């Protein structure tokens, strides 16, 4: 998707530290169908 | 230095204020003035009335004042101790200058005519 | 669309605030505050705070009922003002709605907006945590700790509530 | 700030334990007894390393021991086990207390055909020790060097030189 | 920030402007004070819940406790204003200009 | 105010006088609007129109003082060919004070304003030249 | 989604019944029919006139007491703590202070309605 | 005692509801200190494992830590089963 | 605190809830626990004047974790590029998206 | 009010202030302010009259508004730092809100309008608490957050407070309003030096409280609340007119009296930071305070105003008021200058 973008470096961190950081929902399900995003975010709260 | 302490233990390496300290005498004089004002506002004989009350005014002023002066002296010792230790730790910021005599230093003369 | 549930509730939240901030009759201001309390409960629930969300709704429902009683006694007039009945009230109402409509329209157009401060508009779900499978409600554990960690909090709140009773008795004894 | 190093999809490939939670729950007490060693080695790794990418090989051995554990049940106690986890599966809460008869049949089967003893109440929640070769990570947080402390001020506390020195005061 | 914070911060500002722009009824303004507390509760609750700051979960509860003490205090003064003047109008409270 | 203030001090004395009058007039207008907002809020006008009349009267008066000052002080610098002299701000300052007396119809306010506006403006140029600080940064 | 659907259905059903109630029957509207009810005679004064609240002090006390239950409702969860010595003491302290506050308002005649 | 006893019989006649309240609240405050089973409440609360028991790195000198959950070492709940 | 009676008396009135990396019930960690721990240890003892510059990297990471402002800026770009390519027809998502 | 109830409410006023001063957590600071606000309102209403009702209502609305802004600042600070420790704030918008909130609680200009009215509407004893004890909590918070305070904002508040306090006092004949506008002016000196040396803020605060307490106690002794009723004091307790004169001269900052010490030290700390224009402006503006202090001395001690016949009946009874600590306070209010280096105890 970002191949043609001039300055982009694919996979770059936003953190200076190299330590592992747990991804937030937007990173993990960034490019997935809303149905699975909806299940992963609000599935538990909305279950009965 | 010590958190929320009036007289940190390091302050005992300093000499205490003498009981004849001129500042302590002034504080005692203030206690005496407070005693006289106490008599005056209550329309009692100012000099004579209630000498026990006047004594406690003097003694309580001196008592508190002794510890304030002890803490005052301590805090200025700490200021000096901090400042000199900092000068030792940063010599390059406090260079010792080369001193020139007035025979060498040029100063302009401004006539008063 | 359901992914924006928190945003939609927050829009209604603001609409209720415009409702009682324009200050119609306090009867209707109370209604605006009750709607905001409900959707505000809905918002906090969608972040995992079922107890906090329900509690704030429960507290404000009791509060506005007492306000309703005091309104009929101490803040009523012959012609209580709805939003449409007063030019000042209507102007505040429409001004607030228009500002809200514009912030919503643009933040949903650019998936972002700059209203003084930069707000992302990707849907509030992006910031959620990804990995949890504990056998307990974390919010419940934090609230329950009031009685083991928050001894000092218990004392000052307990005292404040007792003094509150003492104080209102003094204030209202003319 | 640097690219995140992710394992390739072909380093994440392991045979999966594709059974349902009711199946896992029915076997959990014997599973915890039999597969303690690889399981406690994976968890010591995860907590020490604080990185899923540093524990993949340990995680793969957890999967293998689990498949071996279920193969043993399949070969010997397949029918008593199916009855048991079918009973657990009916319950909406997957309650142990509703299936003590089917659990008894399963427990005596694995006790006879395999000498498996069910752990007693409290056993599986013990904190245990585990031996390993993998060394203790040095800088798990990837911490930088801490800033140097401010120099200590030390020495003999002496009276202030000429007192307060505030304007004209001589004390 | 996330888009929810836009609407909650907007709600606090709306109530703050509501509080600072009095009309006549003192009760209308006391309502704006309760609204300000509602927006703080929601904004505090969201931040604490999102970050999994477990012990802070009680903080919003404590906020409501002192919101009620504030509300009860406001109503007590409204009663006394009402008794003195027969209305809760704020323009009656102008004796202290002189 | 920070940006409108920089504009004024960033365009040299005597160079682009028209631009200078834009900045000082802009400052004066902003000051007049602030005065109007507090005045209208604390002494309610009898009617909406009267509030607008009072605002436009203060904002224009304040902008006129800013306009005459920024122009006259620039013209003085240009004509005298001395862009660094505080005296130019004194002449500009006094002229603004005179305009204030004009808009108020009161020679006495005109005279007093000319003196104190003139001296205040002269002090401002000196502080700019010498680096005097009003809100000095903490350093010790 | 189930909760939202259930709420929508309940209030949709109620709203539909009100729509039927207003559009099904034959209406005959005129002034005297819709005038306010006061037992056959015209009301004296508006119903919007102030209606004195004689329990005003109990109502304000309700707000403070209503908030105490918000502090007490977490008690079943707090009982799951290992620090039961502290939790029980603090739990009893809060209830006792509520009881003291009730006793004060009671003895000082705060629960009696204004005459 | 007579003054208090006479005071007790008076409040029973006039305010039996408040007599029961203070009696009930008193037992709440007192009995937990006199009860012999109060100590088990903390023990049961402490024995409930909401968290994973992270193992310790066997350094070669922790003889009182079990290697396996079914080993003798470590806390036991035999006291709880007989409760 | 203006008067540090808590330190002198050795009583913890409120500093148990000051930071999200302090002890929590049942050892539940905050999402940004490690970042807060790293910043707190970097700045410890050296004072705010030094910490404002010598622990800037740690504070920036902690701030990014708290508000994720840079992460959503990145996800916004990728999502904007994708929606551009799709409509132009240049890009097709993989079957698992 | 029952005497025991009054004592419990006073201790709650102090406890709220003390909670603010010992708290390391922003929530407990906010609780302390709320508890303090709760307990002071009954002290304002203690006399139950329409003016006290108006005073308390205006106080509650202002203080409760400021608390909302304070809590907003704390929550913004939490979002941008993830912690509650009482110290510098981590967001400039949080610093503006907290600074405005504390200025509101202090009654600093331009948030000052409530101070003259509330003080006038409550008894002298309640006004004494309002203008002295109630400054401690907001000041203690500023003392800790000042590194993150916007320098232009705090110095703007300080300058406006000195001007408005000085100008406002010129037009007053009521003693309580004179003390209120004096308090506004003195607040300006306290916060002007805060960015440079917070120790000098505490000295000014301590010395201001002593002098303010001394004046309120002397007004209470004679039950005087107007300029004219205070002008009868010479024909009842001549000693009191002299103590009032000395304190008023001291409050004006005249050497060799104590009240000159804070102005002296604040000018020193400001000039050390190359702040010359501001301290000169502040000192000259403070001459307005001296002007309307001097008017009081003229009508109280340095002339003899007309009296009334019924005053003769007062000659036959002694002062019965407690006048607690008054002999000590007046001496400290006037005779402390030779001990100025004692300010190091506040470091
Ligand atoms: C984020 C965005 C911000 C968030 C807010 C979004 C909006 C949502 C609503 C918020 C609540 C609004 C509350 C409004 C309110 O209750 O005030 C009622 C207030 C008093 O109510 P009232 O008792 O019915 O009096 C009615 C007449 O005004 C009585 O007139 P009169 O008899 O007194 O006649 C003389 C009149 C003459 O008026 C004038 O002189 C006008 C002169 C203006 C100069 C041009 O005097 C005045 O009106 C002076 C006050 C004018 C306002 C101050 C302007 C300075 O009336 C108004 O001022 C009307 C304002 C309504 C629109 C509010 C717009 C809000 C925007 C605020 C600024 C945003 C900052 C960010
Ligand atoms: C708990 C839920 C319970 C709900 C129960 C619902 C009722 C179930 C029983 C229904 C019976 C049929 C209804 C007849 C009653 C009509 C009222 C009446 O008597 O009027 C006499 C009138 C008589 O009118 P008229 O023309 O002879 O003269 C009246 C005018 N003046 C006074 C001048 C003489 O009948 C009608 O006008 C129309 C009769 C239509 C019958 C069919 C009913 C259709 C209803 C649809 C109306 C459209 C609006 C939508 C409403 C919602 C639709 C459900
Ligand atoms: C060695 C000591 C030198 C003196 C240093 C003075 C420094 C200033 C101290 C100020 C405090 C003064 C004491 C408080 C006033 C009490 C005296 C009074 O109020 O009335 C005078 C009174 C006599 O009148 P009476 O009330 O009838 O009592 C009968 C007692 N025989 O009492 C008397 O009989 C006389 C008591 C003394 C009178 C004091 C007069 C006040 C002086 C104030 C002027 C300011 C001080 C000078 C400034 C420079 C300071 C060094
Ligand atoms: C481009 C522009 C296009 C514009 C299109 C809209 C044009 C509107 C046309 C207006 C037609 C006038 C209708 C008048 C009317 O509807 O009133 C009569 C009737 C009420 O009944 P009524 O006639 O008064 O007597 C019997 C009562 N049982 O009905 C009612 O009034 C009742 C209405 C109830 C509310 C429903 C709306
Ligand atoms: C020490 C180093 C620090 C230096 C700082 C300055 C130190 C002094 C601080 C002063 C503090 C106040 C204490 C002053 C004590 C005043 C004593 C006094 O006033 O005399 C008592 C007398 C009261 O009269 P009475 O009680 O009725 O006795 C019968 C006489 N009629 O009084 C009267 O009868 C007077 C009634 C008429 C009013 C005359 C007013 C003009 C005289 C004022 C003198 C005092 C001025 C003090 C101000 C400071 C001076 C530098
Ligand atoms: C009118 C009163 C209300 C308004 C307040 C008055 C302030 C405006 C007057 C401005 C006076 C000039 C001035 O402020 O000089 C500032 C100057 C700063 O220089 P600095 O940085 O400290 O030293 C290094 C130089 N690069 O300072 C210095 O360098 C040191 C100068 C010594 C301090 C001088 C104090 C100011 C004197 C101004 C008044 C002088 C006239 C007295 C009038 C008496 C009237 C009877
Ligand atoms: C160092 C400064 C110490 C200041 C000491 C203040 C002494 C004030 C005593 C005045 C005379 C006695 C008095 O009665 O004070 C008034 C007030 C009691 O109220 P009152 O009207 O007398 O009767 C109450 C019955 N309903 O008494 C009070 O409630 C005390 C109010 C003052 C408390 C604040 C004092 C300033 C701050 C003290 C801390 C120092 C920093
Ligand atoms: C106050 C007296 C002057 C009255 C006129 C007022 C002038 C204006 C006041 C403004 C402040 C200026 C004060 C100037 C003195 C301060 C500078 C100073 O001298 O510091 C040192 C001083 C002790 O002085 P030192 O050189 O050490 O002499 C030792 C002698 N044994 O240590 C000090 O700092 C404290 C000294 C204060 C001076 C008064 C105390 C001297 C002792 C007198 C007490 C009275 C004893 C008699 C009591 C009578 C009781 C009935
Ligand atoms: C009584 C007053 C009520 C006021 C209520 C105010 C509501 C505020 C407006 C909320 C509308 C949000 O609108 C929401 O935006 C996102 C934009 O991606 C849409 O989400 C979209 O995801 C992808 C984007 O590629 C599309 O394939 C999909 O068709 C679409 O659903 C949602 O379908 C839409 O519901
Ligand atoms: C009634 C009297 C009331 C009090 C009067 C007080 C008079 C005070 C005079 C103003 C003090 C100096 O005022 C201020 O000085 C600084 C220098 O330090 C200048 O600062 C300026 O310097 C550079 C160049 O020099 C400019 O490019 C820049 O825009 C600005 O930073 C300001 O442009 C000036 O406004
Ligand atoms: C107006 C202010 C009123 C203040 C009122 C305060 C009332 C407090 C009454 C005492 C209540 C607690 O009484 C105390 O409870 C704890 C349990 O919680 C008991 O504690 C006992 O059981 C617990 C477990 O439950 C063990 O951890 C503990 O080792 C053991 O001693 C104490 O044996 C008992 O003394
Ligand atoms: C910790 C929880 C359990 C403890 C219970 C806590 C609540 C305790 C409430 C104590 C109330 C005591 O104070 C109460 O004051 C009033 C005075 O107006 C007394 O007397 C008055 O009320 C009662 C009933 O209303 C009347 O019968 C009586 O004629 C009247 O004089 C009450 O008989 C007394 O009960
Ligand atoms: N100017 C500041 N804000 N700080 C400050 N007081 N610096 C001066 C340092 C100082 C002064 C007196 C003492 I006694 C001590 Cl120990 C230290």
């Amino acid at each position: 998707v970002m191949k043609d973008v001039p300055g982009w470096k694919v996979g770059e961190s936003v953190f200076h530290t190299t330590r592992w950081v747990t991804p937030m929902m937007g990173e993990l399900y960034g490019l997935r169908a809303s149905e699975e995003v909806l299940s992963a975010t609000y599935g538990f709260i909305w279950y009965t | 230095r010590a958190t929320f302490q009036f007289l940190p233990d390091e302050a005992r390496s300093l000499p205490p204020p003498k009981l004849t300290d001129p500042r302590l005498a002034f504080v005692g004089f203030l206690g005496y003035c407070s005693g006289l004002i106490d008599n005056a506002i209550r329309r009692r004989p100012v000099l004579l009335a209630g000498l026990h009350r006047q004594l406690l005014y003097i003694t309580s002023f001196v008592f508190v004042g002794y510890y304030l002066l002890k803490r005052q002296d301590y805090m200025y010792a700490v200021r000096d101790h901090d400042m000199f230790s900092y000068i030792k730790s940063h010599p390059e910021d406090f260079p010792e200058k080369d001193k020139k005599t007035y025979g060498e230093v040029f100063e302009e003369f401004h006539p008063v005519r | 669309m359901m992914l924006y549930i928190v945003f939609i509730l927050s829009v209604i939240f603001v609409m209720g605030f415009v409702g009682f901030s324009s200050k119609p009759s306090p009867i209707y201001g109370g209604l605006g505050l009750i709607v905001s309390g409900g959707v505000g409960c809905g918002i906090v629930l969608n972040f995992g705070g079922s107890f906090l969300g329900l509690m704030v709704f429960l507290i404000y429902l009791g509060g506005m009922m007492v306000v309703f009683g005091y309104t009929t006694a101490m803040a009523t007039e012959q012609y209580p003002e709805i939003w449409l009945s007063n030019k000042a009230v209507l102007g505040a109402f429409v001004t607030g709605l228009l500002m809200e409509f514009f912030m919503v329209y643009y933040v949903l157009k650019d998936k972002e907006v700059e209203v003084v401060f930069e707000f992302n508009g990707l849907g509030d779900w992006v910031i959620y945590d990804t990995g949890d499978s504990g056998f307990f409600s974390e919010e419940a554990m934090g609230i329950a700790a009031l009685y083991s960690y928050g001894t000092w909090l218990v004392i000052v709140t307990g005292w404040s509530l007792l003094i509150g009773v003492v104080v209102i008795m003094e204030i209202t004894r003319g | 700030p640097g690219i995140v190093e992710l394992p390739s999809l072909e380093d994440l490939k392991v045979q999966e334990v594709k059974v349902s939670s009711s199946v896992l729950k029915a076997a959990a007490h014997h599973y915890g007894a039999q597969c303690d060693k690889p399981n406690k080695e994976f968890m010591l790794c995860r907590w020490e390393e604080k990185d899923p990418r540093r524990c993949l090989e340990e995680g793969k051995l957890v999967n293998q021991c689990a498949l071996e554990f279920f193969r043993q049940i399949k070969r010997h106690c397949a029918e008593p086990f199916t009855e048991y986890w079918t009973c657990i599966d009916y319950s909406g809460l997957q309650l142990f207390r509703r299936c003590r008869k089917q659990q008894a049949q399963f427990d005596e089967c694995v006790l006879d055909k395999l000498g498996w003893v069910r752990p007693d109440l409290g056993d599986l929640s013990k904190v245990t020790k585990v031996k390993t070769d993998r060394p203790l990570p040095e800088n798990p947080y990837h911490s930088r060097a801490r800033p140097e402390p401010n120099p200590e001020v030390e020495g003999d506390l002496k009276p202030a030189r000429h007192g307060s020195r505030l304007f004209f005061w001589t004390m | 920030m996330s888009m929810v914070y836009m609407n909650i911060m907007m709600a606090f500002t709306v109530s703050l402007v509501g509080l600072l722009m009095y009309r006549s009824h003192l009760m209308s303004s006391l309502l704006c004070l309760e609204g300000m507390m509602l927006s703080l509760f929601v904004m505090a609750a969201l931040t604490i819940l999102n970050s999994h700051f477990t012990l802070a979960s009680m903080m919003p509860i404590i906020l409501l406790v002192f919101a009620a003490c504030e509300a009860a205090l406001g109503l007590s003064l409204l009663v006394m204003v009402s008794n003195t003047y027969g209305t809760d109008y704020v323009q009656n409270l102008n004796l202290l200009q002189c | 105010a920070k940006t409108v203030l920089r504009q004024y001090w960033d365009i040299p004395e005597g160079t682009e006088c028209h631009r200078k009058t834009y900045a000082t007039t802009s400052i004066g207008g902003a000051a007049g609007l602030v005065v109007s907002a507090y005045s209208v809020a604390l002494k309610t006008p009898t009617s909406f129109l009267e509030g607008v009349a009072r605002t436009g009267r203060y904002t224009f008066t304040a902008a006129a003082i800013g306009a005459i000052f920024g122009l006259t002080s620039c013209i003085s610098a240009q004509v005298r060919e001395k862009p660094d002299d505080p005296l130019n701000y004194l002449i500009g300052g006094c002229a603004g004070g005179l305009i204030l007396g004009a808009r108020t119809r009161s020679y006495g306010i005109g005279a007093a304003a000319c003196a104190y506006m003139g001296l205040t403006a002269a002090l401002v140029k000196m502080g700019q030249l010498e680096g005097w600080q009003v809100f000095a940064e903490p350093k010790v | 989604m189930n909760l939202m659907l259930a709420l929508l259905t309940n209030f949709t059903l109620a709203t539909l019944l009100v729509i039927i109630a207003f559009w099904l029957p034959q209406l005959n509207v005129y002034s005297e029919k819709t005038s306010p009810y006061e037992c056959g005679f015209d009301p004296m004064g508006s119903a919007r006139l102030p209606f004195s609240m004689k329990f005003f002090l109990v109502a304000i006390t309700f707000l403070l007491f209503d908030l105490e239950i918000a502090l007490l409702l977490p008690l079943p969860w707090a009982s799951q703590t290992a620090n039961l010595n502290t939790m029980l003491t603090m739990a009893l302290f809060l209830i006792i202070l509520l009881a003291v506050s009730l006793a004060y308002e009671w003895t000082q005649k705060g629960l009696e309605w204004t005459e | 005692a007579e003054r208090v006893a006479a005071f007790l019989k008076n409040v029973w006649a006039k305010e039996p509801v408040l007599v029961a309240s203070f009696a009930i609240a008193g037992l709440a405050v007192i009995l937990p200190t006199l009860s012999p089973y109060t100590k088990y409440s903390l023990m049961i609360n402490r024995a409930t494992p909401y968290n994973y028991p992270v193992p310790l790195r066997d350094d070669g000198n922790m003889p009182d830590v079990p290697s396996h959950p079914q080993d003798p070492q470590g806390p036991s709940l035999e006291w709880l089963k007989r409760l | 605190p203006f008067f540090d009676v808590q330190k002198r008396l050795g009583v913890d009135l409120d500093r148990w809830m000051t930071i999200q990396s302090a002890e929590q019930p049942h050892k539940i960690p905050s999402r940004c626990h490690a970042f807060e721990k790293e910043w707190i240890e970097c700045a410890h003892g050296i004072g705010s004047i030094r910490a404002e510059k010598e622990c800037k990297i740690e504070f920036e990471d902690f701030r990014e974790c708290l508000l994720r402002q840079k992460t959503m800026k990145r996800l916004h770009a990728i999502r904007r590029q994708r929606e551009k390519l799709i409509k132009e027809g240049k890009y097709t998502p993989p079957p698992h998206h | 009010m029952n005497p025991i109830i009054f004592i419990i409410i006073l201790l709650t006023i102090m406890l709220g202030t003390i909670i603010v001063m010992i708290s390391s957590h922003w929530l407990l600071v906010w609780i302390g302010f709320e508890m303090n606000m709760l307990a002071i309102i009954p002290i304002m209403m203690k006399n139950h009259n329409p003016r006290a009702t108006e005073a308390s209502t205006k106080y509650f609305l202002t203080q409760s508004t400021a608390s909302m802004l304070l809590m907003m600042a704390v929550i913004i600070n939490l979002m941008f730092s993830g912690q509650w420790t009482v110290m510098k704030l981590f967001n400039p918008m949080a610093s503006m809100l907290m600074t405005m909130a504390l200025a509101m609680k202090l009654g600093m200009a331009p948030f000052h309008f409530w101070v003259p009215e509330v003080t006038q509407g409550i008894p002298l004893s309640s006004g004494l608490i309002l203008l002295t004890w109630q400054k401690l909590a907001p000041m203690s918070v500023l003392y800790q957050i000042f590194p993150s305070i916007n320098l232009n904002l705090i110095l703007t508040l300080s300058v406006l407070s000195i001007l408005i306090g000085g100008w406002g006092g010129l037009n007053q004949t009521q003693l309580r309003k004179i003390m209120a506008y004096s308090s506004i002016a003195h607040m300006g000196w306290m916060t002007a030096v805060l960015p440079y040396n917070p120790t000098m803020t505490l000295l000014n605060l301590i010395i201001y409280i002593i002098m303010t307490s001394t004046m309120f106690t002397m007004f209470m002794a004679n039950s005087t609340t107007t300029t004219l009723s205070l002008s009868h004091t010479w024909n009842k307790t001549p000693i009191m007119t002299v103590l009032i004169l000395a304190t008023l001269l001291s409050m004006g900052g005249l050497p060799p009296l104590s009240g000159f010490m804070p102005k002296w030290m604040i000018i020193q700390e400001m000039t050390k930071n190359n702040s010359i224009i501001l301290p000169t402006f502040m000192a000259i503006t403070a001459l307005l305070n001296l002007y309307f202090y001097m008017r009081l001395t003229y009508s109280t001690t340095l002339t003899m105003f007309p009296s009334t016949n019924n005053m003769k009946m007062k000659w036959q009874f002694p002062l019965m008021k407690k006048m607690t600590f008054l002999p000590t306070m007046v001496v400290l209010s006037t005779m402390m200058l030779p001990l100025t280096p004692m300010l190091s105890v506040l470091e």
